[PDB]
């Protein structure tokens, strides 16, 4: 799409793909296709996956191969949501712009919304959320941490 | 705030104004009944606050909710009674003029209790606890007092409060409290001398002969039972009785004695309550031109030591109308009208002035130890006033139509400061007034009012008139003068349809709570306050320390003619008027859901009527304006701009020009809202509900962007 | 301000103040005195005319003169004077703020009304005035809209019929026989003891031995004959100089001319004769009611006794089983104000009064299409 | 409510109430009064006019207007104060929950009824009304069937022939002199004593004496020689005002007009020989019952001594072998009343009203039709 | 002497003469007056009461007293010195040679008729004696059988039908209202300006101004509103000291009384109605004789206009085919004098008169027979 991705792109591609091979598997699971693409730092949602996966799923084997793991990555690669984008998903839930969320507000809307986040999932996110380690999740500095 | 406006179908609005169909009264007591079957029970009509009585212990009262309350403006946060009193400590603070808080409700709707959570809201809340604690607990200890010597059983409650009972907590320039004062306004003193079926005087009467301390009673005139004395008897109910006189008794003389009197103060004050009993007992005979003479000693030898006056002054002085003219002073003798009118006038004038020095006790002890003066920077107050109700029986008669005029002004206020308080942000926000049409009372002050036309101008001339007058004779003038006024009816001018249910010897009014029929049997008798200069200067000779304060050698200098009752009423309630208008005060309105003191009974016939009692209709069409929402271009724009792309995450242009893109985007049609100077404005609150709506849909895609975010970030922490 | 000012202008005192008192602000004698004599010494302060106490106080260097003959104002330049004087030194209220209620005796000459009225607008500037009737303002101080009233002022004493509030005002007897007339009898009597009073001033000494020394006899030929052969009946007064007067049958033979006025020379008959034959004069049905209420007032109206011989002479005119009383209040000298206190108090009078727009319309003439 | 309204509209009392009851529930004199003189006292809530017992109470003040002359209705506006007051304030009804019964005199003029009528749809919106012969109803209230009535009311005296339910038209007789006319001849024949009473507030006074001291004699010339010649038949009679009258030959000098319709100057001859000749127009086989059944009613029937005087005069004209009797019982003031109470109580009348419906399709001329 | 005496007592003035006279000879008023000061001179002689001429020369050291009220003799004392002043200072003859003519109102009292009787033989032994009513004497003067006579005297007004010389006893009406009303209402009317009259011997001046001045308005409001706004209505007239009166409304404000009596707050109707009212009571073929001969008599008959204004008054009252007549020559004070001139003057009257022998058999009685 945004560009006929190369040799540059493509050594990080493959070094990220080699934890996925591990001991030889040579190929990587279509939902795994966003683990690696994660892993690369990519922010590709659920729905996003699937309607990739849509165009390459044609015969099953539930796994794909490196060129159309970077045919999709290729899809992906045009734009990202920025820090001020992230942070003003979260504002909407403050209290009173004060700059902080509970963490129990944060399981609520990563539980009762959209593709939800896993129990051990949110118990992951919370670990280091929970800046302050109080329940409170600074929501401006968590998602600086978060979007770099 | 728009938070609450998903659960639209669980729990209802949060203010009343946001209501859709906001002239449906039945849509109004739905929400009232959700909100308290839920025990959200606290709702908003603007800036006015509305209740309904939980019968529970809820937890809504807590010093936690106290913490959370403070420091938060009351239209970002959801309603609760500290909601308002933050508020008007705020507003006390800020602005540092003095501010007063209003309840008002049926009785038995909580206006005591809200006014004791209220109090332990500023003590926990504010500076100084322990100055602010001790006039909490001068304010509240007050109770028993203000109750014994100003409540009464009506048809309707056992402890009804019959006077408009007044407050302060005194607040310094830094924000402490510092003291507080108590006033009484608009003591229903008819009710000294003469009850309705079913009805007793002041409660002091019966708590004094149930009481016991027999020997304390042996100075008296003493007799336990109560059909004793004519001025008990006359409403046919002094046994029957819910609650027990002597408990209460005991209760109320402890106060007395945590309230730092005297017991010479409180032996004085048990002898002119007794007092008020022999007054009662006096029986006149006629003489040669129908003049009055007193018949027996045996009231006076009692009332002569307990109102401290000689016998032979006291006999001349309830039979004998003294003038002063040229220097001479003249003795007119008395009939037995204007005897028994004279009694009976002294009956009421020294019971209410003993209850104004009751409240002048307290307030002398309530008051600043601290000089209160330069160098002292600024002296401010906060107010409590805790007035009666509109009032309706089956037999409405002269007490309740002083008390539903009371309560007409007090309405004719309130819209007042609400219409203005809204046609003054409309300017200012530079909108242009959309014209509306609601029930402006001072119509019908004016037929209460009106200086030669009113109903009280018109019940003070047949007080006045010479010759036969009687109740029937009031009443067929007030058909020969006041005929055409469209607020005005009665058997004679009504139809023969509605003709039916209003009898002959009544009269009716269109109040704002709807229409009450009066009854004039005892309106000439009630309104007559004949107390002439030889009342007063017997009285302020006397030897007791009560009766020497009480009245005064002042008096006696004024030339004017005994002021009668609806006249003494209608300018003690106009400065009360004066002093609310001179603040911008915060309505409390509550509700009673049943008869029955019972939780979760939501009697809609008993709530129906005190949602016309209270005149929420009125309110919310005023409140509800041209428009129903009003917001900040900013707050409004933060909120609701992820909806229009053009402004998300952030907006470049004037915060106006975001907020009409985002109407734009949003596709709001030109009668649907409106742009003022730094506000947006909304004429159909189905617009706002959509928008929240379309929020609550648009959460989804942001929780997907946080946790897309959440996993692109997570798979880069524990690999590569 | 806006309270109604009520001003009964009595032929003897002015009595005057505000709808809502109970007594006058103002009394004091209805007198405009003026210097005698030379003013020897410059710098004094003295004034060219004296009103009320101002004047009385002054009485041996005063020409004293009353600007009322029997009711009637017969001097206009002097009475302009008294209600400068009652509105501005006695009352201290401007008039231009308060509609003006006065009085005056039934029977007067229209001219006594118009001019009231053209200087009540013309030089006082009034918002509104009215002029009652005195002796039906003494019904609503006396609390009844069914009686006679014997009213006797200073220069007149007048009877007035009610029932029902309706006057009869072909039953009303008008009497220019009163305290002024009893007190230049009583001059003319002392000079058979001896003792000479003919000034201005000396009047007012002559009225003021009348106010306190004489009484109604019950029985005028018995009081005379125990007079005539006793000393028990003499009472005595000082002198403003230090004289001593002592007096007797002179006593009741100078009220004894209300029952007798050929005393004077007139001819018309007593004031008991003039109440029956008033009452006498209704319609058959009312004079059952009018025997129950005879109703006194007006400080001519005040001799000790005088009520017990009423009641002893109309007991004797009218039928044996009639309930005869004479209602005769222990006030009854201001009643015809406190009359005026109630009537510019009531609600239903705010439509009554004529005003200033009124007179503008139609000049002094207005007052008999309102009064 | 669903009761008959029934309403004797009499010529001097108007007596109304409900069918079923006894006697009427309202009785006051068929009188509205209007104030003769200035109302002085303000705000008085003096009126316009009074009606019944209030203008028999203020008398002396107000002039005493009868909207009625003879039976017949002569001022209207005055009608309607009357039922006005009758419904509003003495029975306290609403006229369209009550079908009414009315009455009237026969030989009326022609539109009395109409009017009547008219009156009752539009302006009272009754449901349905009726008016009777006020003769007929004094049979009803008799329990017969069968005999002559001789009403004498206030204003007309008419005298109605029935046999067995059949009222006789031609026999009928009608005599335009009662109770009023002699009222305003015992006003004259009271001047040769002395007496003067002209008033219509008087005329009042002269029924009160009609009322209580007058007889029938039951020989004139022997009553008359015997009051000329000894004191033994006269009485007194206290005015308002504790003035004593007494009267003689007057007590019954009065109810002899009765008998003698000449001391007013008319043609028509007495009550007695009204009385024969409207037996006598009656077919000869029914007069011997006519004359067992004299029923009498309507308070100029009231007087002593007439029944006896009644019996005496018409034993005279009939032949000797007659079994003559009078039927005057001693509440017979009322019998019209008992007999339209009566009247509407009955199942069979049901029917025989005059609706609105009917009303809105004939007009006010149903009523020369239904009755 | 042989001839009648004739002797019209009027309630005011004494007419008196013999039969065949064209006029009365002696013409006074009818007042006895005594002396109301104190002896005036020894030697000058006061007698203790004066008579007619004498006390209308001396009014003002005189009660005036008139014995007749409203036609009624109130004093006898005094009407025996009126009587013998008028036979012996007057006319100056014996009474026990002349028979003698009296007359009175019709309606009066009985006991008038009586006394009159019985003075006339036991004081004056006149040898016989009638007593007949005024008006019907006032039709002999007027050359008429038929007429209704409209007679206002000092003291009464009353109005008597009579037809081909029936009198009609059932249609007379009295009114207690004439010139002495009419001279009271004057009095009080005259205070309006200033005037004061209030002596006995003051009416007697009244009463001229009455009979100067006063006219009869042709139309009520129209001379109201000209004299209210215009002064060509107002006359002057000069008091007997030099002080002068001048009046406008007044003029006819006393006469229009006779059509409103209500002025007087009299409830009774005006002379206009009180002529149709007799006139209506009258049979109806008649009425229209009657119509044609309204006749008027008495003094107060004389205003300026009241023939006019009557003529216009019973035009309204009246069917409008009716030719409304009025008799009122220039004589018409002395009708009832010229009456009982041509009365005592019949032949056929020669037996009528109550001789002595009938008045020893029957008493003072005998005037209710043969009168
Ligand atoms: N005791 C009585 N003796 C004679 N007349 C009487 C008596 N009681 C009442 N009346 C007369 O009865 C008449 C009223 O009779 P009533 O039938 O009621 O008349 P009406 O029906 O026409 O109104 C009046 O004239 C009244 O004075
Ligand atoms: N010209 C006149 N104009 C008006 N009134 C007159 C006139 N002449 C006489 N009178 C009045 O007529 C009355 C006398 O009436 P008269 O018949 O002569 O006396 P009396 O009735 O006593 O017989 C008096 O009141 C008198 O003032
Ligand atoms: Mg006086
Ligand atoms: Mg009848
Ligand atoms: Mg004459």
């Amino acid at each position: 799409m945004a560009d006929q991705l190369t040799e540059e792109q493509i050594a990080e591609f493959k070094e990220a793909f080699s934890l996925f091979d591990k001991d030889g598997d040579g190929t990587i699971t279509t939902k795994e296709l966003g683990t690696v693409m994660r892993s690369l730092g990519q922010n590709p949602t659920e729905a996003e996956l699937q309607d990739m996966i849509n165009e390459v799923d044609a015969d099953g084997n539930g796994t794909i191969d490196f060129p159309e793991f970077l045919t999709m990555m290729a899809r992906k690669m045009k734009d990202t949501d920025s820090e001020e984008e992230i942070r003003e998903a979260f504002r909407v839930f403050d209290k009173d712009g004060n700059g902080y969320i509970s963490a129990a507000e944060l399981r609520h809307v990563m539980t009762n919304l959209g593709e939800k986040l896993t129990d051990e999932e949110v118990d992951e996110m919370i670990r280091e959320a929970d800046i302050d380690g109080d329940g409170q999740v600074n929501y401006e500095e968590f998602v600086q941490m978060m979007t770099a | 705030m728009e938070s609450a406006l998903t659960a639209r179908d669980r729990v209802g609005v949060q203010d009343f104004v946001l209501l859709e169909n906001f002239t449906s009264e039945a849509a109004f007591i739905e929400n009232l009944r959700r909100r308290f079957r839920e025990n959200l029970i606290y709702t908003y009509i603007g800036p006015v606050l509305v209740s309904v009585n939980p019968y529970r212990d809820l937890q809504i009262y807590s010093r936690q909710h106290m913490e959370r309350y403070r420091g938060v403006s009351f239209y970002e946060v959801p309603p609760h009674l500290f909601a308002v009193a933050d508020t008007v400590y705020r507003a006390l603070r800020t602005e540092r003029r003095d501010q007063a808080v209003m309840i008002s409700g049926e009785s038995g709707a909580g206006k005591t209790e809200a006014t004791k959570r209220l109090l332990q809201f500023y003590a926990e809340t504010c500076p100084a606890p322990e100055r602010g604690g001790a006039v909490r607990d001068r304010l509240l200890q007050s109770n028993p007092v203000l109750e014994a010597f100003g409540n009464a059983k009506t048809l309707r409650n056992d402890n009804s409060s019959r006077f408009g009972k007044y407050m302060d907590v005194q607040f310094d320039f830094k924000g402490a409290p510092v003291g507080g004062h108590i006033l009484s306004y608009l003591l229903e003193k008819s009710r000294v001398v003469h009850q309705n079926h079913g009805e007793r005087n002041f409660h002091v009467f019966y708590q004094l002969l149930e009481g016991g301390e027999e020997e304390t009673l042996r100075r008296l005139g003493l007799e336990r039972n109560p059909q004793s004395y004519l001025y008990l008897v006359k409403g046919q109910c002094a046994k029957v009785s819910s609650i027990n006189d002597k408990s209460d008794w005991k209760v109320m003389r402890k106060a007395l004695s945590v309230i730092d009197f005297t017991e010479d103060e409180v032996e004085d004050l048990l002898s002119i309550v007794a007092s008020v009993l022999h007054l009662g007992n006096i029986h006149f005979a006629a003489d040669e031109d129908s003049n009055a003479q007193v018949t027996t000693e045996n009231q006076l030898k009692y009332l002569t030591r307990l109102l401290g006056v000689e016998g032979t002054t006291l006999r001349e002085a309830l039979t004998h109308r003294k003038i002063i003219a040229k220097g001479e002073e003249l003795l007119s003798p008395l009939n037995l009208e204007q005897a028994a009118y004279a009694r009976d006038a002294l009956a009421k004038a020294v019971y209410s002035r003993t209850f104004t020095w009751l409240v002048r006790k307290i307030n002398r002890s309530l008051a600043s130890k601290d000089a209160e003066s330069p160098s002292w920077r600024s002296t401010t107050v906060l107010g409590l006033l805790d007035i009666y109700g509109f009032e309706v029986f089956q037999h409405n008669s002269f007490e309740q139509f002083c008390i539903n005029y009371c309560n007409e002004k007090l309405q004719q206020l309130f819209i007042e400061l609400t219409l203005k308080s809204e046609q003054e942000e409309y300017e200012a926000e530079g909108i242009a007034w959309e014209p509306v049409q609601y029930f402006n009372n001072k119509i019908i002050c004016d037929l209460v009012e009106e200086k030669f036309k009113g109903i009280i101008s018109i019940l003070d001339e047949e007080c006045l008139r010479p010759g036969e007058a009687t109740d029937l004779t009031f009443l067929e003038k007030l058909e020969d003068t006041v005929k055409p006024h469209p607020h005005f009816l009665t058997h004679k001018l009504a139809d023969q349809k509605t003709r039916k249910s209003l009898d002959r010897g009544e009269f009716r009014l269109l109040h704002y709570a709807g229409e009450v029929t009066y009854s004039v049997t005892g309106f000439l008798d009630k309104n007559n306050d004949l107390l002439f200069r030889n009342l007063k200067e017997t009285m302020c000779s006397s030897m007791n320390p009560i009766m020497a304060q009480c009245f005064d050698k002042s008096e006696l200098s004024d030339k004017k003619r005994p002021e009668t009752v609806a006249t003494q009423f209608k300018m003690s309630l106009l400065q009360l008027v004066e002093i609310l208008r001179s603040k911008e005060p915060a309505y409390i309105r509550c509700i009673k859901p049943n008869d029955a003191k019972q939780p979760g009974r939501f009697d809609e016939v008993l709530i129906r009527h005190q949602v016309k009692y209270l005149g929420l209709m009125e309110n919310l069409r005023v409140r509800r304006a041209g428009f129903a929402y009003r917001r900040k271009y900013e707050a409004f724009l933060q909120r609701y701009k992820s909806l229009c792309p053009e402004t998300w995450p952030m907006w470049a242009g004037r915060p106006q020009d975001g907020v009409a893109v985002l109407v734009r985007h949003l596709g709001y049609k030109p009668e649907e809202y409106k742009m003022g100077r730094t506000k947006i404005f909304i004429r159909f609150p189905k617009t706002l509900f959509a928008t929240e709506d379309s929020l609550e849909v648009r959460r989804q895609s942001l929780a997907t962007k946080i946790q897309a975010a959440w996993r692109g970030f997570h798979w880069r922490q524990k690999f590569l | 301000e806006t309270t109604a000012l009520v001003c009964d202008n009595g032929s003897g005192l002015v009595k005057a103040g505000f709808a809502g008192d109970d007594a006058p602000r103002a009394v004091f004698p209805s007198i405009v005195g003026r210097p005698r004599h030379q003013g020897v010494m410059v710098g004094m302060g003295q004034k060219d005319s004296y009103v009320g106490d101002e004047a009385q106080s002054k009485r041996g260097i005063l020409t004293l003169k009353y600007p009322i003959e029997h009711g009637i104002i017969t001097n206009w330049d002097d009475m302009e004077k008294i209600w400068h004087h009652t509105f501005y030194n006695e009352l201290r209220v401007a008039p231009e703020e308060h509609p003006t209620l006065l009085t005056e005796a039934p029977l007067n000459p229209k001219a006594n009304r118009e001019k009231m009225t053209q200087i009540m607008f013309e030089t006082f500037n009034v918002p509104a005035m009215y002029v009652a009737i005195q002796a039906v303002l003494s019904l609503y101080a006396s609390g009844r809209t069914t009686g006679i009233v014997l009213d006797s002022g200073d220069g007149v004493t007048h009877n007035v019929p009610i029932y029902e509030g309706y006057a009869l005002p072909h039953a009303i007897m008008r009497l220019d026989l009163a305290g002024r007339d009893l007190t230049d009898y009583l001059m003319k009597i002392l000079t058979e003891r001896g003792y000479s009073f003919v000034t201005t001033a000396e009047r007012e000494i002559v009225r003021d031995i009348k106010e306190k020394l004489c009484y109604v006899a019950l029985d005028f030929e018995n009081e005379m004959a125990t007079a005539a052969s006793s000393s028990s009946l003499e009472k005595s007064y000082e002198l403003p100089d230090g004289q001593v007067i002592t007096i007797g049958n002179e006593r009741f033979r100078c009220p004894e001319t209300l029952f007798q006025p050929s005393f004077i020379g007139m001819e018309s008959a007593g004031i008991h004769e003039t109440t029956y034959n008033s009452i006498m004069k209704c319609d058959i049905d009312i004079r059952k009611d009018l025997y129950a209420n005879n109703v006194m007032s007006g400080g001519t109206t005040m001799y000790p006794g005088i009520a017990d011989r009423m009641q002893k002479e109309i007991t004797a005119l009218a039928p044996s089983t009639m309930k005869i009383k004479i209602i005769a209040p222990p006030e009854r000298k201001y009643s015809v104000w406190i009359g005026g206190s109630i009537l510019a108090s009531l609600s239903t009078f705010q439509q009554m009064w004529i005003t200033k727009q009124e007179y503008d319309e139609a000049g002094p003439s207005i007052v008999h299409r309102k009064c």
